[PDB]
Protein backbone atom coordinates (compact mmCIF):
# COMPACT_ATOMS: atom_id res chain seq x y z
CA UNK A 1 0.00 0.00 0.00
CA UNK A 2 0.72 3.56 -1.02
CA UNK A 3 1.07 5.91 1.71
CA UNK A 4 1.08 9.44 0.06
CA UNK A 5 -1.01 11.63 1.39
CA UNK A 6 1.54 13.91 2.18
CA UNK A 7 2.00 14.61 -1.13
CA UNK A 8 -0.76 16.97 -1.17
CA UNK A 9 -2.19 19.65 0.54
CA UNK A 10 -5.69 21.19 1.81
CA UNK A 11 -6.76 23.86 -0.22
CA UNK A 12 -9.27 26.70 0.71
CA UNK A 13 -10.31 28.64 -2.28
CA UNK A 14 -10.36 32.35 -2.11
CA UNK A 15 -14.09 32.92 -3.28
CA UNK A 16 -16.94 33.52 -1.25
CA UNK A 17 -20.48 32.21 -1.81
CA UNK A 18 -23.80 34.14 -1.95
CA UNK A 19 -25.29 35.38 1.18
CA UNK A 20 -29.03 36.53 2.02
CA UNK A 21 -29.97 40.14 1.09
CA UNK A 22 -33.27 42.42 2.34
CA UNK A 23 -35.10 45.13 0.19
CA UNK A 24 -35.24 49.25 1.03
CA UNK A 25 -39.03 50.36 0.80
CA UNK A 26 -39.95 52.40 3.39
CA UNK A 27 -36.59 54.27 3.48
CA UNK A 28 -37.03 56.02 0.01
CA UNK A 29 -41.00 56.97 0.47
CA UNK A 30 -40.69 59.01 3.21
CA UNK A 31 -39.79 62.37 3.14
CA UNK A 32 -35.88 63.61 4.09
CA UNK A 33 -35.77 67.26 2.82
CA UNK A 34 -37.57 68.60 5.55
CA UNK A 35 -35.35 67.05 8.55
CA UNK A 36 -31.81 67.22 6.85
CA UNK A 37 -29.22 69.33 8.27
CA UNK A 38 -31.81 71.19 11.15
CA UNK A 39 -30.80 69.43 14.52
CA UNK A 40 -27.18 68.77 15.83
CA UNK A 41 -26.12 67.35 19.09
CA UNK A 42 -24.33 69.85 20.38
CA UNK A 43 -27.48 72.56 19.63
CA UNK A 44 -29.94 69.65 21.75
CA UNK A 45 -32.09 66.61 21.00
CA UNK A 46 -34.80 67.91 19.72
CA UNK A 47 -36.33 70.58 16.49
CA UNK A 48 -39.53 71.76 16.42
CA UNK A 49 -41.86 71.85 12.96
CA UNK A 50 -45.48 74.58 12.84
CA UNK A 51 -48.40 73.26 12.05
CA UNK A 52 -50.88 74.95 9.60
CA UNK B 1 -64.14 68.75 19.72
CA UNK B 2 -63.59 72.33 21.45
CA UNK B 3 -67.11 74.19 21.90
CA UNK B 4 -64.79 77.58 22.20
CA UNK B 5 -62.40 76.96 18.96
CA UNK B 6 -64.48 75.16 16.38
CA UNK B 7 -62.02 75.64 14.07
CA UNK B 8 -59.99 72.89 14.59
CA UNK B 9 -62.68 70.43 15.52
CA UNK B 10 -62.10 67.04 13.30
CA UNK B 11 -64.48 64.85 15.17
CA UNK B 12 -68.47 64.84 14.68
CA UNK B 13 -69.07 64.61 19.11
CA UNK B 14 -67.18 64.53 22.39
CA UNK B 15 -66.63 61.12 23.78
CA UNK B 16 -68.16 61.48 27.05
CA UNK B 17 -68.31 58.65 29.86
CA UNK B 18 -70.05 55.57 29.11
CA UNK B 19 -69.13 55.39 25.58
CA UNK B 20 -68.73 51.97 24.29
CA UNK B 21 -65.32 50.83 22.23
CA UNK B 22 -63.98 48.05 20.40
CA UNK B 23 -60.30 47.09 19.90
CA UNK B 24 -59.99 45.54 16.16
CA UNK B 25 -58.10 42.20 15.84
CA UNK B 26 -58.29 39.38 18.07
CA UNK B 27 -57.03 38.01 21.49
CA UNK B 28 -53.88 36.86 20.79
CA UNK B 29 -53.29 36.86 17.14
CA UNK B 30 -49.70 37.92 15.08
CA UNK B 31 -49.32 39.09 11.82
CA UNK B 32 -47.11 41.58 9.54
CA UNK B 33 -49.65 44.54 9.23
CA UNK B 34 -49.53 46.12 6.03
CA UNK B 35 -48.80 50.24 5.77
CA UNK B 36 -50.41 53.06 3.98
CA UNK B 37 -49.71 56.79 4.52
CA UNK B 38 -48.70 60.12 2.54
CA UNK B 39 -45.07 61.30 1.74
CA UNK B 40 -45.67 64.46 4.70
CA UNK B 41 -46.63 61.81 7.62
CA UNK B 42 -43.36 60.74 9.07
CA UNK B 43 -39.89 62.27 8.14
CA UNK B 44 -36.32 60.54 8.45
CA UNK B 45 -33.04 61.90 9.17
CA UNK B 46 -29.15 60.72 9.33
CA UNK B 47 -27.04 62.92 11.53
CA UNK B 48 -23.31 63.61 10.12
CA UNK B 49 -21.02 62.50 12.99
CA UNK B 50 -17.71 64.33 13.34
CA UNK B 51 -14.30 62.97 13.62
CA UNK B 52 -12.23 62.49 17.25
CA UNK B 53 -8.85 63.63 18.39
CA UNK B 54 -6.71 62.08 16.01
CA UNK B 55 -8.19 58.67 15.02
CA UNK B 56 -7.83 57.86 11.22
CA UNK B 57 -11.51 57.77 9.75
CA UNK B 58 -12.98 57.52 6.76
CA UNK B 59 -16.95 57.92 5.11
CA UNK B 60 -18.88 54.79 3.67
CA UNK B 61 -22.30 55.42 1.29
CA UNK B 62 -25.03 52.96 0.85
CA UNK B 63 -27.94 53.68 -0.63
CA UNK B 64 -27.59 57.62 0.11
CA UNK B 65 -26.74 56.80 4.16
CA UNK B 66 -23.20 57.52 5.34
CA UNK B 67 -21.58 55.90 7.87
CA UNK B 68 -18.63 56.60 9.50
CA UNK B 69 -15.71 54.18 10.25
CA UNK B 70 -13.03 54.66 12.84
CA UNK B 71 -9.85 52.53 13.13
CA UNK B 72 -7.61 52.87 16.44
CA UNK B 73 -5.87 50.08 18.33
CA UNK B 74 -4.59 49.22 22.02
CA UNK B 75 -1.19 49.66 22.55
CA UNK B 76 -0.04 47.28 25.46
CA UNK B 77 -2.41 44.66 24.32
CA UNK B 78 -1.16 44.59 21.34
CA UNK B 79 -4.98 44.36 19.75
CA UNK B 80 -6.52 46.06 16.34
CA UNK B 81 -10.47 47.05 16.35
CA UNK B 82 -12.78 49.09 14.09
CA UNK B 83 -16.39 50.52 14.37
CA UNK B 84 -19.45 52.13 12.00
CA UNK B 85 -21.87 54.33 13.18
CA UNK B 86 -24.85 56.58 12.55
CA UNK B 87 -27.05 58.77 13.90
CA UNK B 88 -30.52 58.87 13.20
CA UNK B 89 -33.91 61.17 14.19
CA UNK B 90 -37.53 61.03 13.60
CA UNK B 91 -40.58 63.17 13.02
CA UNK B 92 -44.12 62.57 12.94
CA UNK B 93 -46.04 65.76 11.63
CA UNK B 94 -49.71 64.46 11.52
CA UNK B 95 -50.58 60.94 12.71
CA UNK B 96 -54.12 61.69 10.63
CA UNK B 97 -52.23 60.82 7.38
CA UNK B 98 -51.42 57.21 7.92
CA UNK B 99 -52.08 53.96 9.09
CA UNK B 100 -52.52 50.07 8.48
CA UNK B 101 -55.09 48.51 6.21
CA UNK B 102 -56.19 44.86 6.01
CA UNK B 103 -58.70 43.12 3.76
CA UNK B 104 -62.22 43.67 4.51
CA UNK B 105 -64.66 40.96 4.68
CA UNK C 1 -30.16 49.73 -8.33
CA UNK C 2 -27.58 52.06 -8.13
CA UNK C 3 -24.11 51.76 -5.78
CA UNK C 4 -22.18 54.58 -5.76
CA UNK C 5 -18.41 55.19 -4.64
CA UNK C 6 -17.53 56.32 -0.99
CA UNK C 7 -14.51 58.60 0.21
CA UNK C 8 -16.55 60.33 3.18
CA UNK C 9 -14.55 63.41 2.03
CA UNK C 10 -16.56 66.11 2.37
CA UNK C 11 -19.48 66.96 4.26
CA UNK C 12 -17.04 68.50 6.39
CA UNK C 13 -18.46 71.67 7.70
CA UNK C 14 -21.10 71.53 4.82
CA UNK C 15 -24.95 71.36 4.90
CA UNK C 16 -26.44 68.43 3.08
CA UNK C 17 -29.89 68.13 1.42
CA UNK C 18 -29.65 66.30 -1.99
CA UNK C 19 -29.17 62.72 -1.72
CA UNK C 20 -30.09 62.32 -5.40
CA UNK C 21 -26.25 62.19 -6.53
CA UNK C 22 -24.58 58.96 -7.59
CA UNK C 23 -20.74 59.15 -7.95
CA UNK C 24 -18.90 57.27 -10.74
CA UNK C 25 -15.86 57.04 -11.57
CA UNK C 26 -13.70 56.59 -14.94
CA UNK C 27 -10.41 54.27 -14.76
CA UNK C 28 -7.30 54.59 -16.62
CA UNK C 29 -4.77 52.04 -16.68
CA UNK C 30 -1.32 51.10 -19.51
CA UNK C 31 -0.14 48.01 -20.56
CA UNK C 32 2.45 46.68 -22.57
CA UNK C 33 0.84 44.37 -24.97
CA UNK C 34 2.15 42.03 -27.73
CA UNK C 35 0.71 43.38 -31.42
CA UNK C 36 1.60 42.01 -35.03
CA UNK C 37 2.82 45.04 -37.20
CA UNK C 38 2.86 44.13 -40.77
CA UNK C 39 4.75 45.65 -43.54
CA UNK C 40 3.07 46.41 -46.67
CA UNK C 41 5.57 47.50 -49.12
CA UNK C 42 4.26 48.02 -52.20
CA UNK C 43 6.91 49.71 -54.45
CA UNK C 44 3.87 52.35 -55.81
CA UNK C 45 4.26 55.58 -53.97
CA UNK C 46 6.99 55.14 -51.32
CA UNK C 47 7.75 51.00 -50.57
CA UNK C 48 8.73 50.73 -46.36
CA UNK C 49 5.08 51.33 -44.83
CA UNK C 50 4.75 49.42 -41.45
Amino acid sequence: PNNLDSNVSQIVLKKFLPGFMSDLVLAKTVDRQLLAGEINSSTGDSVSFKRP
Amino acid sequence: YDTTNPQYNSVSRQVEAGDAVSVVGTASQTMKPNLFYNKFFCGLGSIPLPKLHSIDSAVATYEGFSIRVHKYADGDANVQKMRFDLLPAYVCFNPHMGGQFFGNP
Amino acid sequence: PTSLDVTSMTSWEYNWFGADVIYIAKYYEVRKESVDVISYRHPITGEIAT
